[PDB]
């Protein structure tokens, strides 16, 4: 198989620094480029950099050249990028991608990507509310978690991820005090009521916050 | 710089129906340097064609491209309900290595009415003193959903929030939720609270109502 | 006598088409040199010719610097001696191109020459009339050349090793007459061909060229 797992992201101040570290397996990175792409929150795709690791050359965007620095490290395989002068405008997820310079000559392989968020506010974490089973043969679960900064990050699975048909986790939306909240939600019959006990799995990594909580009526 | 422009920032079509996305690049690219890629709703982006025309490895053949010179163009020859996503023009030549705008692709669908929900604020909510009340929507289409909050028949208005999911990639259908709030010396005043939706899929509008506070 | 070029071999009476041997501006080092006496008023020195796929193009830098293949065929004139000549005065360049089914095109350049060594060879065109396209094929301004060990063109990639050949590539632009020979019936979708794209488009490979060279004064 191959996989690109980029990780480092996180929520910083505004002129701060930060490294993402974008690892690569199951193949050698000397025998490729990788370039890194990001997506500020509803834009488009920018293409941020690029490096030869059989070689050293790099490439830069305008709009972050001379700020960051990509460089590779081939006895671990792995890429970097060192930012520098961080501002509000490099709030994005960024990905890395292998790019096959040979025929295929596109980039082949993605990573997952992960978020930085640059924002002079403090990394208030999550509440996690229950929603009662309520009222057809079925019936609306939910969980609601609500008053955190830092959005991007936050992921909520149900029953450990064992529960996917059916679950509908919705965008956050920022509140008037500033800070995130997003409601997910599933639809089971009604006769699984208390024969199942279902539970939702939040964690939150920018305020390093994991809660598991039970549903039931 | 290589400046690309695709056209089109976003078509609706119909299931079955046939779509073109045209790419224009500012100066002349060698052909085998042009791709494009699809993104769907919370996804890295995926490879489709490389070298303006070649299919991708396991991409559906109604996915085509042709192009050379300045003027490239991606074709769905019958466009399926998951072909909903942004798909992207990029040259991989010159540097750096400009992407084009994207282009959204919505597909048009026979109408579904919405079942809704309603949750109460449990009693952990109700500590922290803020009571947030939920009204759900499953599976309708078109998006065009009304919400209205209606407490003790009192119309309230600037204290909701509405969050849609993306369409199913199967169905199609939309999701959408309504959350109310309230401070807890407000909500323990008033006793019935009622959601009401209105939806092309609907003959007239359904209510669904708790009585709690 | 010595001769620079096959205007001077033309002008002394030699009015036959033939290999003849030149020499090189203000030195003793000789050359053979296809001479093309009938067509166009004669007198041209032809540069490069392609015909049959005789002859590999995918040479190094040092091949394509002294020149390769024979002159009664297929072959690449040398781009040194080329400068050394057309730095000394005008030169115009002449392009001659055939297709599969038959047709005939040609561009031709009222001002040719190539840089120095120093300056990768770079090539220098103006003017173009003629009916193989009505803008030049040939990038301008002019790019360094470039072999696939010297890597001179503004792609980041290595345009003469994804379209194999020595060419002034740009990134990597519209015409590369020293790709792969295709032969009758496999020329065309060939992205790495014998490619003029005024003319055919990308993707079609042509079957026969020549480029060549004559003073302007001629
Ligand atoms: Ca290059």
């Amino acid at each position: 198989e191959v996989q690109l797992v980029e990780s480092g992201g996180g929520c910083v101040q505004p002129g701060g620094s930060l490294r993402l570290s974008c690892a690569a397996s199951g193949f050698t990175i000397s025998d490729y480029w990788i370039h890194w792409v990001r997506q500020a929150p509803g834009k488009g795709l920018e293409w941020v950099a690029g490096i030869t690791p059989a070689g050293g050359y790099t490439y830069y965007a305008d709009s972050v050249k001379g700020r960051f620095t990509i460089s590779a490290d081939t006895s671990k395989n792995t890429a970097y990028l060192q930012m520098n002068s961080l501002r509000a405008e490099d709030t994005a997820v960024y990905y890395c991608a292998r790019f096959v310079f040979f025929l295929p000559y596109a980039m082949d392989y993605w990573g997952q990507g992960t978020c930085v968020t640059v924002s002079s506010a403090s990394t208030k974490g999550p509440s996690v509310c229950p929603l009662a089973p309520s009222s057809g043969g079925t019936a609306c679960l939910g969980c609601l978690v609500k008053d955190y900064f830092c959005e991007c990050p936050v992921t909520v699975s149900w029953n450990s991820g064992a529960l996917t048909s059916g679950v509908h986790t919705f965008p956050a939306v920022l509140q008037s005090s500033g800070l995130y909240s997003l409601s997910s939600v599933v639809t089971v019959p009604s006769s699984s009521l208390g024969t199942q006990t279902y539970i939702c799995n939040v964690n939150h990594k920018p305020s390093n916050t994991k809660v598991d909580k039970k549903v039931e009526p | 710089d290589i400046q690309m422009t695709q056209s089109p920032s976003s078509l609706s079509a119909s299931v079955g129906d046939r779509v073109t996305i045209t790419c224009r690049a500012s100066q002349f690219l060698s052909s085998f340097g042009v791709a494009w890629y699809q993104q769907k709703c919370g996804k890295a982006p995926k490879l489709l064609i490389y070298g303006a025309s070649s299919l991708y490895s396991g991409v559906p053949s109604r996915f085509s491209g042709s192009g050379s010179g300045t003027d490239f163009t991606l074709t769905i020859s019958s466009l399926q309900c998951e072909d909903f996503a942004t798909y992207y023009c990029q040259q991989g030549l010159l540097s750096p290595l400009t992407f084009g705008q994207g282009t959204k692709v919505e597909i048009k669908r026979t109408v579904a009415a919405p079942s809704v929900c309603i949750f109460p604020p449990s009693d952990e909510c109700l500590k922290s003193g803020t009571a947030s009340v939920v009204c759900l929507l499953n599976n309708f289409y078109p998006r065009e959903a009304k919400v209205q909050w209606k407490v003790d028949n009192a119309l309230q208005s600037g204290n909701s929030q509405e969050s849609v999911t993306c369409q199913d990639s199967k169905d199609c259908t939309y999701s959408l939720s309504s959350t109310l709030t309230l401070s807890k010396a407000d909500y323990e005043k008033h006793k019935v609270y009622a959601c009401e939706v209105t939806h092309q899929g609907l003959s007239s509008p359904v209510t669904k109502s708790f009585n709690r506070g | 006598i010595s001769f620079r070029d096959c205007a001077e071999v033309f002008k002394s009476g030699h009015t036959t088409n033939g290999i003849y041997t030149l020499t090189f501006p203000n030195s003793t080092e000789e050359i053979k040199a296809y001479c093309d006496m009938e067509a166009g008023g004669g007198g041209w020195t032809i540069i490069q010719r392609r015909e049959d796929g005789s002859v590999d193009f995918q040479r190094t830098w040092k091949e394509y610097k002294v020149g390769f293949g024979n002159p009664s065929g297929e072959y690449w004139l040398g781009n040194e001696f080329v400068s050394q000549l057309t730095n000394q005065q005008r030169y115009v360049l002449k392009i001659h191109l055939k297709d599969w089914e038959g047709n005939e095109a040609y561009s031709l350049y009222e001002h040719f020459y190539l840089s120095s060594e120093e300056l990768n060879y770079r090539i220098h065109l103006k003017g173009l009339t003629g009916t193989a396209g009505k803008i030049s094929s040939i990038s301008q301004p002019g790019n360094d050349f470039s072999t696939k060990d010297g890597d001179n063109d503004k792609c980041i990639c290595k345009c003469s090793q994804m379209l194999t050949g020595g060419w002034w590539f740009d990134a990597c632009g519209p015409s590369n007459l020293n790709g792969m020979y295709y032969p009758q019936r496999q020329n065309t979708n060939k992205f790495n061909g014998i490619k003029w794209y005024y003319w055919k488009g990308s993707g079609y490979s042509l079957k026969a060229t020549t480029m060549m060279i004559r003073p302007a004064d001629f």
